């Protein structure tokens, strides 16, 4: 096992704290995937109800509803759910001449933000990521 | 309050200028005095990354540099951080070639307690603005970039020569990886 005994204390001190941050940190990724993963089931929920209001995205921006013709920007249509939205909910992707909704956008974010290739192949080699192994580790004092 | 978060990781011999490297590219400046690191350190920047397409779209990344100690002291220790990271900065110093030399030990070690045996990588030269005392022929250290399918930057903490090129290198080339999802 990784032994850190040799470790004089000043530095085992100094190591944890470095370790403490990267939990903080990993706390605040995990959270900060949460909160988006929460924006794309509330929006996506409300679609599913106004789904029975006929012909909506017609006149309306499909994520704020506000009216188009009381806006400054000009509709436009998700390369995506090819549904339509105001400027200010859009957004211009990453690979295609064009736009995202801001829903959609949030949705891909997600989808590369999580990195579950690389989580999962890291997950497959080992049982557990540095900061974790390295503080079982530091335990031993 | 970013787009993505990605985890990047500085390894090499004791001395070949990691932390001074790191420095440069988070804060532009330069500080001479050597305090070898003490097993495992990390620096955060916020950055931009923008796409390529046809334009695309601009976004913001969360950078987590980690810095690796190069004592041996400590070898066990910082070996273990590996796996917590995208893509290595693998250095060496343009001014010894035993540093040089090491590198081959170096990849291997990376192999072994990386998340993947072939990870994103970028072969460094450092201290460049000491030609001087340079002992490393730029051909065998681009030809081993070659061998390893990866990209070779001499640079220099000191000017800054190309860390900041080098850097966002490495990025985009995680940034490649990614994107396949
Ligand atoms: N002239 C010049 N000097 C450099 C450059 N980079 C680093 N140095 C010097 O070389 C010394 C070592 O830089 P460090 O960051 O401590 O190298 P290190 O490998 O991270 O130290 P360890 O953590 O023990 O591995 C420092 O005292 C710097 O003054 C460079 O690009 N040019
Ligand atoms: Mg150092
Ligand atoms: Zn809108
Ligand atoms: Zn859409």
């Amino acid at each position: 096992r990784l032994d850190l005994s040799t470790l004089t204390d000043e530095e085992a001190e100094h190591v944890w704290a470095v370790v403490q941050r990267d939990f903080d940190l990993r706390r605040r990724e995990e959270e900060r995937l949460q909160g988006l993963k929460g924006k794309i089931q509330k929006e996506s929920s409300k679609r599913e109800l106004l789904s029975d209001t006929a012909h909506l995205n017609e006149t309306h921006c499909a994520r704020c509803l506000q009216p188009y013709r009381l806006l400054l920007n000009s509709r436009r249509q998700c390369l995506e759910c090819s549904l339509f939205v105001c400027k200010s909910c859009s957004h211009a992707h990453p690979e295609e001449q064009g736009w995202l909704c801001d829903p959609c956008h949030l949705a891909r974010v997600v989808k590369i933000g999580s990195l579950e290739w690389y989580y999962q192949h890291v997950r497959a080699r080992f049982k557990r990521f540095g900061s974790a192994k390295v503080i079982r580790s530091l335990c031993g004092r | 309050d970013y787009d993505y978060l990605i985890k990047l990781l500085a390894l090499g011999d004791s001395g070949v200028g990691k932390t001074t490297f790191l420095y440069r590219y988070t804060d532009n400046k330069f500080n001479p005095k050597f305090i070898t690191t003490v097993g495992i350190d990390f620096r955060e920047k916020r950055v931009v990354y923008d796409t390529q397409g046809a334009s695309g779209k601009a976004f913001k990344v969360h950078l987590q540099l980690w810095d690796t100690a190069g004592l041996e002291r400590f070898r066990s220790l910082t070996t273990a951080f590996f796996r917590d990271a995208m893509g290595f900065l693998l250095m060496f110093d343009l001014t010894s070639q035993q540093s040089f030399l090491n590198v081959r030990n170096w990849m291997s070690q990376l192999q072994a307690n990386a998340y993947c045996e072939n990870p994103d990588i970028v072969l460094i030269g450092n201290k460049a603005d000491l030609p001087d005392q340079r002992e490393v022929n730029e051909r065998q250290a681009r030809e081993l970039a070659e061998k390893y399918g990866i990209p070779y930057f001499e640079t220099s903490a000191a000017t800054g020569q190309n860390v900041e090129k080098s850097v966002e290198t490495l990025l985009d080339l995680i940034m490649k990886r990614m994107e396949k999802c």
